[PDB]
């Protein structure tokens, strides 16, 4: 569903962000 | 939202990225556009809509900037479940998760009905389009704007270069994203 699919690309892309730190 | 399990799914995000990581010219991001099917309370109706799949963000005021992380603390807190710029392009990509298309409607919807190849290049060929997304992505900085209608949805590339229609590219959405 479109809402999980929404969840999961923003889940991945917060977690590169967390990455540049890390 | 709060406010706004096969083969060619457990790879997606795995395309998106080889996509974008083995092609000749610089893109910034890469989207796929699903085909959804909405249901009217009124009707018996399937409608075609566009909504996100999934993205592949690569890459290359302070009132703006604020703005922009708080909405990303927010979203993740929400999600789970030390700080420095928000870009533009970033920005667009992030908000591009909540966009839909009615099937003919906007640049995915309407590369998906006519089976077609939008190809935007150039700041002028965004704005002189008359499409709002591609204005959108002309104002965040995106001087290329692509939709490619692929088997089960709308491949979307974009770049703050200006690159050409490549034939190459062409081969690489097909070999990726069909069948």
């Amino acid at each position: 569903s479109v809402p999980q699919a929404r969840k999961a690309s923003l889940a991945r892309f917060l977690e590169k962000r967390k990455e540049r730190l890390m | 939202s709060a406010a706004a399990p096969q083969f060619n799914e457990d790879t997606l995000q795995q395309r998106l990225q080889a996509l974008i990581e083995s092609a000749g010219e610089n893109w910034t991001y890469a989207i796929f556009w699903q085909i959804s099917h909405d249901f009217d309370s009124s009707t018996g109706d399937n409608t075609v809509i566009l909504g996100w799949g999934d993205g592949y963000y690569k890459g290359e005021n302070t009132a703006e900037q604020e703005h922009r992380k708080r909405v990303i603390r927010e979203l993740n807190s929400l999600i789970s479940g030390n700080d420095e710029e928000v870009t533009d392009t970033e920005w667009f990509f992030l908000v591009s998760m909540t966009q839909s298309f009615v099937n003919g409607v906007g640049l995915p919807g309407e590369s998906f009905l006519n089976s077609r190849v939008i190809w935007l290049s150039g700041s002028g060929a965004l704005t002189g389009s008359g499409c709002e997304r591609a204005g959108q992505g002309q104002i965040y900085g995106l001087k290329t704007m692509v939709c490619i209608a692929t088997q089960n949805g709308v491949v979307e590339l974009g770049s703050s270069e200006v690159i050409s229609q490549s034939s190459d590219l062409m081969h690489k959405v097909n070999n990726l994203f069909n069948f």
